[PDB]
């Protein structure tokens, strides 16, 4: 499982 | 550039996201997916599969994504990428 940030 | 790294520019506003998430590859900052409407996306300049090397002489590689979102989060003004293309 991957986290998938927001910038 | 190094690891055939390329430069692009983007302007980011204070408070205001790019348009861009980023994930964890083994060391390797990478962009997941360009948000529609965006900062990023209008730019034309960065691209899904992109790895993030540097941001403002930053070294992002080797960084984990959640402390790349707090660099970002409080960055504004001229944004210089170091990305190597997907």
């Amino acid at each position: 499982r991957v986290p998938d940030l927001l910038v | 550039g190094p690891l055939g790294s390329k430069i692009v520019r983007i302007e980011k506003a204070r408070d205001i996201p790019l348009g861009a998430t980023v994930r964890n590859e083994m060391d390797s900052v990478i962009i997941s997916r360009i948000v529609k409407g965006g900062a990023a996306e209008k730019s034309g300049l960065l691209h899904e599969g992109d790895e993030v090397l540097e941001i403002n002489g930053i070294e992002i590689r080797g960084k984990d994504v959640n402390e790349v979102f707090d660099l970002l989060s409080d960055m504004h003004g001229t944004l210089t990428f170091v990305l190597i293309p997907s």
